[PDB]
RNA sequence: CGAGUGGCUUGCUACUUCGAUGUCGGUUCCCUCCAUCCUGCCCGUGCAGAAGCGGGCAAGGGUGAGGUUGUUCGCCUAUUAAAGGAGGUCGUGAGCUGGGUUUAGACCGUCGUGAGACAGGUCGGCUGCUAUCUACUGGGUGUGUAGGUGUCUGACAAGAACGACCGUAUAGUACGAGAGGAACUACGGUUGGUGGCCACUGGUGUACCGGUUGUUCGAGAGAGCACGUGCCGGGUAGCCACGCCACACGGGGUAAGAGCUGAACGCAUCUAAGCUCGAAACCCACUUGGAAAAGAGACACCGCCGAGGUCCCGCGUACAAGACGCGGUCGAUAGACUCGGGGUGUGCGCGUCGAGGUAACGAGACGUUAAGCCCACGAGCACUAACAGACCAA
RNA sequence: GGUCUUAAGGUAGCGUAGUACCUUGCCGCAUCAGUAGCGGCUUGCAUGAAUGGAUUAACCAGAGCUUCACUGUCCCAACGUUGGGCCCGGUGAACUGUACAUUCCAGUGCGGAGUCUGGAGACACCCAGGGGGAAGCAAAGACCCUAUGGA
RNA sequence: GCGAAAGCCAAGGCCUGUCGGGAGCAACCAACGUUAGGGAAUUCGGCAAGUUAGUCCCGUACCUUCGGAAGAAGGGAUGCC
RNA sequence: CGUGGAAGUCUGUUAGAGUUGGUGUCCUACAAUACCCUCUCGUGAUCUAUGUGUAGGGGUGAAAGGCCCAUCGAGUCCGGCA
């Protein structure tokens, strides 16, 4: 994928619970896979900011729960690194449900987003309110 | 079926024993392309700081933008190519044919050497030329050495001697180039062979770790779950199968870790200089204050502060050289925060 | 730049930038002072900071 | 239908062990096989492209994470380039685990007159030993080659030191009616592996500084104990990963394959001689080790009555002993002193304010005081200690 | 089958159960995925009435499963603390020992060899290590059968 | 302090749960502390560890043999002068 | 609402009794059944000291074929016995 533009440290692993920052009706999300990731024997497949992860709807509306949907990790708690060494971390690790063509499934994106996510999923970017 | 997994640790750097000469000895020198020149220099690791540059990569979108980059400081004062060794080509590889020395030596070269009193340079030189005339002259290397005394941070005065190859020009031409350098005092600086922006090969003897277990040494797992309470924590599963009825030398075992020679490739020389420009507030921890001849080598460098590091024009470069990168900021910020 | 907490003239290539629930951006010159806000402490309240002295 | 190879299933035999070769599954760690799942190069097609289907060469590397079951097996999920199979006493219990089988207790079904049974189910139910030899990991002492120092050589040995993927441009182009939809090449990043390092982020930090609870030294100051820090906060040097740095191309020779010239056979033919090409595979390249390589090495210098080394003394870039490295007054090697660089957070005493209280008394605030206290770092500084001298040696 | 054996011929209930072979039964719940657990169905290989059946509040170091919370159980290891471990003085055993013994690779042999055959390798001694091998040591196998054995 | 509870300290007893010396003291083991992000992914099974925690107040479901369930759950409070 | 203070009642490392897990330490041991943490009971069918009774095909047994001096699906010693 198009170089993120920053060095991360996957704050999440498979089975990890994150918040679905948007208005899809999905509140809680469960990381299930990481698009383009092959680990190594005995390792929790690591999910990080700027990753297209496969996800499951933990908490949400009756129609949304139990759904296997794609998403883009928008926020995460573990720091990332920018070209000038400076680190950046978020009040919480969250993701935006994206679609087949990688465009958001909702319309509103709650809370901030990383200026690195923008590059890749610009359709998500041209929807982001705060872009840090 | 038991998932697959690459073996723990690499087998290339074996045996993992302590090094014989704390002074690195390259086992491969650059090809002869350009003008006659010595193929490497050396210095002493001082410490680490970062620096800000302007992206040189013509391919990166960051090209033109500032960028913070880490750098190891290495005091590289002038060395002295005290001699010239010639190699004759025999049916059993290269063998030292003869050497050519000098008069002007460093006041303290006798701390390690048995300095010459009666040498016959002109004659010895003849031997080399008659051998080249015969078509048996192999390669030309210059016995070299450092002036540890020049660096205050380094306690040692007793010079570190090491041979270095000379190449580039045609056998004849470089031969003379050698003698010329030597036929003075052999004094030369890092700028006499390098230029900021060039990728080099830094070799050094790693930091001393003493004996360590498999986990630390070969990166093997620790006992897990319930297996870490029965009286086994950093010990591996076993030393092999029933048969072969022996212990194969490829199983991770306790041993000497560290103090090994390593030749860290493609180290870009971020900046060559002289003065107190890279020194830190309070002084480079467990080293001291820098002031004078040196090099800012991008990234890490094998070895601890005060250890003799050796440079060499990259034998296997991957990218193209971006001479003299714009170094905007060099950190003077203290290393005790 | 400069620390959004204590007020030290921040060293380039050294630091941490923090976003919040709201979405603001408070920089930190060190985790030493970062962990002060975790203790409800303020830069002015704490004498030892460039703000309070 | 016929011909076989294998030794992974099962079965047959009863050669081997009954003065005992520890079970299944799992786990951890190393080596291997190819009947190749992926990756590379290829042939065919019901081969437009794209995505396939079948086949060849090929064992370099990879072949991951999870849900139920003790399971092996298998079923299922989501990722993937792919999530291949087998051997090593169905590798591995003087390694681990002990869930299943298979003791002694007990229940249910069945059978049994009964004790009790079960090639049924179920709950529970233990894991010894100080390593002589040998083996490999690392570390020393000697002898040999036959005075010393420094620098080399390179027979040999090891490596996967790299593997894979995505994205961009190529290009909405080739191709196709369309739908759909590439490549060469050059770029950026990711992943797995690898070696090294600590400027930065992160962890630790029972050095240290601070708050504070109980109790003891009358109070105050200041201190001990509360597990080997009472607890809470912060935490430098160091070590560290969760941090950071580096890890080719290209050559050479082949395989399968494409071909060239070419005869036996006037033609024809890639082959019989001969030749051009061609795999992630082989050699080289690169890294590592490596004078004990018995053909026991090379070069330079120094010295045989003195080169050099040991001892000793001060210490670490070294360290389980041994080893190693540096310094030893022609000195900054260690300590003290003083800066500097850092840690904590504003000292004791005193002054004022202080809800109140007749007063005594008063938690606290403030100023003095970015104070006091502290540092495993750096500098300056020969003040202290590197003194004294002993021995070996051609 | 619309009585026969042998007296009767399973009624309330409970039921894939600690009983159900088939079996990971079908359905639903639950999870990304559930041979697990619960509910329902149930012809019950081979449920069932004091050989007690069903029911159950409370009780339990009893068996199984789910959720919230927590976390070094794991991802994936790190640093630290105390006692050992290592060197020195002193004290000072035991297990084990047919012999020889520097081994490896194959082969061979009562078919599981340091010692045989052929090769390869190998200068001696010593320190620390983790235990691959001596089908390591420890117990005249508990398993199996046998004995004109025992209880 | 609820306490014959912990912790601390008397009176009293003892330094005889009777071998010492040295190495920032390595590997490895026993006890143990702290670990960012995630949070049972570990395993047969949360085994081990951890979480919770005293006292006061508000409040507390199903079911029940009316005894109980119940400290259910949940929420707030807590020092000093 | 108060008084009352019942119970094979509760919490409890009060004394005391027991012994779930770690399958931890130990396993030529401190110990021929031990150490540590956890855990259970703890006014009763309770715990305990001393004295006393039951003896081997016999006692005793809230029953495990448990226990009867490290000896129990039939104690121990000596004899039959070579
Ligand atoms: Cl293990
Ligand atoms: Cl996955
Ligand atoms: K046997
Ligand atoms: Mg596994
Ligand atoms: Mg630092
Ligand atoms: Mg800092
Ligand atoms: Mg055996
Ligand atoms: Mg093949
Ligand atoms: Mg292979
Ligand atoms: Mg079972
Ligand atoms: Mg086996
Ligand atoms: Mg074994
Ligand atoms: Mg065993
Ligand atoms: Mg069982
Ligand atoms: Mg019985
Ligand atoms: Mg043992
Ligand atoms: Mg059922
Ligand atoms: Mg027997
Ligand atoms: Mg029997
Ligand atoms: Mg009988
Ligand atoms: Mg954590
Ligand atoms: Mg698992
Ligand atoms: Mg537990
Ligand atoms: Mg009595
Ligand atoms: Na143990
Ligand atoms: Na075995
Ligand atoms: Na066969
Ligand atoms: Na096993
Ligand atoms: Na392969
Ligand atoms: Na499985
Ligand atoms: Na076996
Ligand atoms: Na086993
Ligand atoms: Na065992
Ligand atoms: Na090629
Ligand atoms: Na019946
Ligand atoms: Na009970
Ligand atoms: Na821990
Ligand atoms: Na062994
Ligand atoms: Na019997
Ligand atoms: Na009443
Ligand atoms: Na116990
Ligand atoms: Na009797
Ligand atoms: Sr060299
Ligand atoms: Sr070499
Ligand atoms: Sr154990
Ligand atoms: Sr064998
Ligand atoms: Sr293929
Ligand atoms: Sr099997
Ligand atoms: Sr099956
Ligand atoms: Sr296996
Ligand atoms: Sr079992
Ligand atoms: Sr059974
Ligand atoms: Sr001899
Ligand atoms: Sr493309
Ligand atoms: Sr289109
Ligand atoms: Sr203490
Ligand atoms: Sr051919
Ligand atoms: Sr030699
Ligand atoms: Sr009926
Ligand atoms: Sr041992
Ligand atoms: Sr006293
Ligand atoms: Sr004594
Ligand atoms: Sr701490
Ligand atoms: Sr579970
Ligand atoms: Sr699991
Ligand atoms: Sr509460
Ligand atoms: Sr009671
Ligand atoms: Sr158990
Ligand atoms: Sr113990
Ligand atoms: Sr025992
Ligand atoms: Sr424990
Ligand atoms: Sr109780
Ligand atoms: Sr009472
Ligand atoms: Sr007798």
């Amino acid at each position: 994928m198009e170089a993120l533009g920053a060095d991360v440290t996957q704050g999440l692993e498979k089975g990890s619970l994150i918040t679905c920052a948007d208005n899809t009706g999905a509140r809680e999300l469960k990381v299930i896979s990481v698009h383009g990731y092959s680990g190594t024997k005995n390792r929790h497949p690591k999910a990080g900011l700027g990753d297209k992860i496969t996800v499951s709807v933990t908490k949400g509306t009756p129609e949304m729960r139990r759904q296997v949907l794609e998403a883009v990790v928008v926020r995460q708690r573990k720091p990332i690194r920018r070209p000038d060494g400076t680190r950046v971390k978020f009040e919480d690790n969250a993701a935006v449900i994206v679609d087949e063509n990688e465009d958001p499934r909702g319309t509103e994106l709650k809370g901030p987003i990383a200026r690195e996510v923008a590059q890749r999923f610009g359709s998500v970017a041209s929807a982001a309110t705060m872009i840090v | 079926p038991q998932p697959s997994r690459p073996r723990k640790g690499s087998l290339g750097f074996g045996p993992r024993k302590r090094s014989t000469s704390e002074t690195p000895r390259f086992n491969s020198w650059p090809s002869d392309d350009g003008q006659p020149g010595v193929q490497g220099f050396a210095g002493y690791k001082a410490g680490m700081t970062h620096v800000v540059l302007v992206n040189d990569e013509p391919n990166s979108p960051r090209e033109g933008m500032e960028e913070t980059v880490p750098v190891t400081v290495i005091e590289t004062p002038p060395m002295r190519a005290v001699a010239l060794r010639a190699y004759e080509d025999t049916p059993y590889g290269q063998r030292p044919l003869t050497e050519v020395w000098t008069d002007e030596f460093h006041s303290e070269l006798d701390r390690t050497l048995d300095v010459p009193e009666d040498h016959d340079p002109d004659a010895a030189e003849e031997q080399i030329r008659d051998a080249h005339e015969a078509g048996d002259l192999g390669d030309l290397r210059l016995i070299t050495h450092t002036v540890p005394d020049a660096v205050p941070s380094v306690p040692k005065k007793k010079p570190d001697v090491m041979e270095t190859r000379v190449g580039g020009g045609s056998v004849s031409d470089r031969l003379d180039h050698a003698l010329d350098i030597v036929e003075d005092g052999g004094e030369h600086a890092m700028n006499d062979i390098f230029r900021a922006g060039e990728y080099a090969d830094v070799a050094g003897v790693t930091k001393g770790k003493g004996t360590q277990g498999p986990v630390k040494r070969w990166g093997v797992q620790k006992r897990k779950g319930k297996h870490a309470r029965q009286g086994w924590r950093r010990r591996i599963g076993n030393l092999g199968p029933w048969n072969p009825s022996r212990v194969r030398s490829t199983v991770p075992q306790q041993g000497q870790t560290g103090y090994h020679q390593r030749t860290e490739l493609n180290k870009r020389l971020i900046d060559i200089g002289e003065g107190d420009e890279p020194t830190v507030d309070g002084g480079f921890v467990n080293y001291g204050e820098v002031d004078g001849p040196y090099t800012l080598v991008k990234g890490s460098v094998p070895g601890p502060d005060k250890r003799l590091v050796r440079f060499r024009p990259a034998v296997r470069p991957n990218d193209q050289p971006r001479l003299d990168p714009e170094v905007r900021y060099v950190s003077n910020e203290s290393n005790q925060g | 730049r400069e620390c959004d907490y204590c007020g030290t003239d921040i060293e380039p290539g050294t630091g941490t930038m923090f976003v919040h629930k709201d979405g603001a951006t408070t920089h930190f010159c060190s985790s030493k002072c970062e962990n002060n806000a975790d203790l409800g402490r303020e830069a002015r309240n704490l004498e030892w900071t460039d703000t309070a002295r």
